[PDB]
């Protein structure tokens, strides 16, 4: 006097399974980026500048070695 | 009973101009493709080690 076994859902039922679309944010603003980047910019001329100053001075050392040199 | 996929309107305020304009310039939706790819690198793939193991079969 078996009783029936059969394939069939648990008790209650299986837990609730996700089917919605699911896509966060996961992102800064705007305003802060173009502020990062303009910021970058900025720290970078400033460096180049004096970075170029000091070659152009360097150059007239060199040159004014060629002149002492020359004749 | 049905739902629409492409019936949205984009909100029009300054922020939102702003941050689309972001987008459009910074390109973050493509460095968000980026992301999934590394992602995708770092985890461990679906390889078997085929004719050492076998794929599952049934009676």
């Amino acid at each position: 006097a078996s009783k029936v076994k059969q394939d069939m859902p648990p008790p209650g039922g299986y837990g609730p399974i996700d089917y919605k679309r699911n896509l966060p944010r996961r992102g800064l603003s705007g305003y802060s980026m173009f502020a990062v980047g303009i910021g970058t910019l900025l720290f970078g001329y400033w460096s180049m500048m004096k970075w170029n100053r000091e070659r152009r001075r360097l150059q007239i050392e060199d040159f004014e070695a060629r002149i002492a040199l020359m004749p | 009973t049905y739902k629409f996929v492409n019936m949205r309107e984009p909100s029009m305020d300054m922020k939102s101009v702003t941050d689309r304009a972001a987008q459009t310039l910074l390109w973050t939706e493509l460095v968000r493709g980026l992301g999934m790819t590394l992602s995708y690198l770092f985890r461990e793939p679906a390889t078997i080690n085929y004719p050492f193991e076998k794929g599952p079969l049934s009676p």
